[PDB]
């Protein structure tokens, strides 16, 4: 099955159809996101386990309404699922420990009576909304695997990466994991974490002089295409880091 | 879109047993009428809910499609509570080929022996579809008699992917360690070893091997320390000249054989035909460095010309193909 739209469509969602506030989605995603990110580290879980959660988070909503789904209580249940998937989980009873505890009183009223049965008895429906389609590829991965194959100085290699990943988990909170490949998404964050430390990236592969240096990781990927995935993150540090 | 079609779909004819999670049953479809092997996942709340080994079993077999593992067909759910949600209690359904036979359930018989072509036969089938696994970067970490299925048709599928996990060379992080049941479980894990290596699921298939032969389990004890000495007492002991890295493992030093057994394999197994013995005496190496590799097993005398090729004769019609499943595996 195919979880990738264009721009145009995401407009659509059951949600904004339902006559929604695209604005307000966007704050109630950037917020379930950013809420699974902090729940996950403060049990100590893997940073797939993590992306893995939120992409889940992301696509759930693309077939359902926020009226109908508390965001708060949907989030709690995707990271649990993730659990399992990464092979890295968390009893039910240890996630809702933070549930209550690093969120506001009145957000937390969300999981209504008993958080456990309203994030179990969730679990149903999610595993059937994402189709049954649990392995699911990141950013991460690739842009390592891209870091490995470059030859230049490693302590520029060294930050260049350090906050290439950082800008990773700055994307998540946004619909890039539902726009793009997680390869592109990859490319994307060498692309700008090249630009702004002035790293000409090129110089470090098997042809200097070809400006496009990503056409070796990827295939016939465009500079605009990169240029847009850029901008939409660059409003992430305009106003929520 | 898997989970959304009914099991109506499907005519139960009986209940096979009581699997890793709730129950297996064995079914008709009414559209088809292809018999199909169904494991029910009733869902438990107020435990941990869909349970991993469902879930391990899902994310790989949609991801293998080979002829020789049995292979997930879909994913189907009970009725449709259309109103509220909220009161669940439903179960899932997963759907794979079906098997009628484990090679634990004939050879327990006494009655059935495997000709040698047989044998050649099962395991260039069995080699194959762990070659294909390990490919793919799994491991099974499960591999039994009762885990290998057998049809009539002479026909081999590996099943129970429930325990199954992708495995990376970069040495990412420990595993379980207390994997594969005691019997059919390699030495490295009996010594403590927690990242280990695609070849503990050819020491299980070796291990098979050599019971394919002998009708008896070759490797039978009740407790972890007593197998390490049955070991010891055919293959040779665990040391330094045989193995080079043993001594970066955990409880080698500790749990130790009774003496330092000169390896006997050869001797106890010298009925057993010159390359297939080769084969056996590879399989069941010590040091995993040194063992053999699925892909080196089809490679072996006993194994190489095997032709399991559906041109030459006879024309079994029953046979499960896989190139449906494979060829739809593009959406």
């Amino acid at each position: 099955p195919c979880w990738y739209w264009d721009k145009k469509d995401l407009a659509h969602t059951p949600s904004q159809l339902e006559g929604l506030d695209p604005a307000t989605e966007a704050r109630y995603r950037r917020e379930g996101a950013r809420f699974i990110f902090d729940v996950g580290t403060r049990l100590g879980l893997h940073y797939d386990t993590l992306a893995t959660g939120i992409i889940y988070f992301h696509r759930f909503y693309m077939f359902h309404s926020f009226k109908q789904f508390p965001r708060y209580v949907t989030g709690a249940c995707c990271l649990f699922l993730a659990g399992k998937v990464e092979e890295t989980p968390k009893k039910c009873k240890d996630i809702i420990k933070t549930a209550r505890s690093l969120l506001n009183d009145v957000q937390f009223g969300q999981f209504g009576d008993d958080p456990k049965e309203e994030v179990m008895v969730l679990e149903r429906i999610l595993l059937q909304t994402i189709k049954f389609d649990l392995q699911v590829e990141h950013p991460y991965q690739f842009l390592l695997k891209y870091a490995k194959q470059l030859k230049g100085d490693k302590n520029k290699i060294q930050k260049l990466v350090q906050m290439a990943w950082t800008f990773v988990n700055d994307s998540l909170c946004t619909t890039l994991s539902l726009q793009w490949e997680p390869e592109i998404i990859a490319v994307a964050v060498m692309y700008l974490a090249g630009r702004l430390c002035k790293f000409e990236i090129q110089e470090w592969t098997s042809k200097p002089m070809y400006r496009r240096w990503w056409e070796q990781f990827v295939q016939d990927v465009p500079v605009d295409v990169l240029e847009d995935i850029c901008h939409q993150i660059l409003d992430l540090y305009s106003q929520g880091k | 879109d898997w989970g959304k079609r009914c099991v109506d779909k499907f005519d139960i004819i009986g209940i096979i047993g009581e699997g890793t999670y709730g129950q297996v049953y064995k079914a008709k479809d009414k559209d088809t009428g292809e018999l199909v092997a169904l494991k029910k996942v009733r869902l438990d709340n107020e435990k941990e809910g869909f349970p991993i080994t469902a879930i391990r079993e899902i994310k790989i077999l949609r991801q293998l499609i080979h002829r020789s593992v049995v292979n997930m067909k879909e994913i189907v759910t009970d009725k449709q509570d259309a109103l509220d949600f909220k009161k669940d209690k439903g179960a899932f359904y997963l759907v794979f080929e079906y098997m009628d036979h484990d090679l634990m359930g004939l050879l327990e018989s006494g009655l059935v022996h495997f000709s040698e072509d047989h044998i050649k036969s099962f395991m260039k089938q069995l080699m194959e579809g762990l070659e294909y696994c390990h490919k793919k970067n799994f491991l099974h970490r499960d591999i039994k008699c009762s885990n290998i299925l057998l049809n009539n048709s002479g026909q081999i599928k590996l099943a129970d992917f429930g325990l199954a996990r992708l495995y990376n060379s970069e040495e990412s992080r420990p595993y379980t360690n207390k994997v594969i049941t005691l019997w059919y479980r390699p030495p490295e894990l009996l010594l403590g070893e927690e990242r280990y290596t695609p070849a503990i699921d050819v020491w299980s298939c070796g291990c098979i091997l050599g019971e394919l032969f002998t009708k008896k389990p070759i490797f039978q004890a009740n407790l972890e320390l007593a197998q390490l000495e049955l070991i010891s007492r055919l293959c040779g002991s665990p040391c330094p000249a045989v193995w080079p890295d043993v001594i970066k493992l955990p409880y080698f030093n500790t749990m130790k054989p009774k003496k330092q057994y000169r390896r006997r394999l050869r001797e106890e197994f010298s009925f057993i035909p010159s390359a297939a013995l080769d084969l056996l005496d590879h399989m069941l190496t010590l040091d995993p460095s040194k063992r053999c590799t699925a892909e080196q097993t089809l490679q072996s005398d006993f194994l190489k010309d095997v032709e399991l090729s559906k041109m030459a004769p006879p024309d079994l019609p029953h046979w499960q193909d896989c190139h449906e499943l494979w060829s739809k595996k593009r959406r």
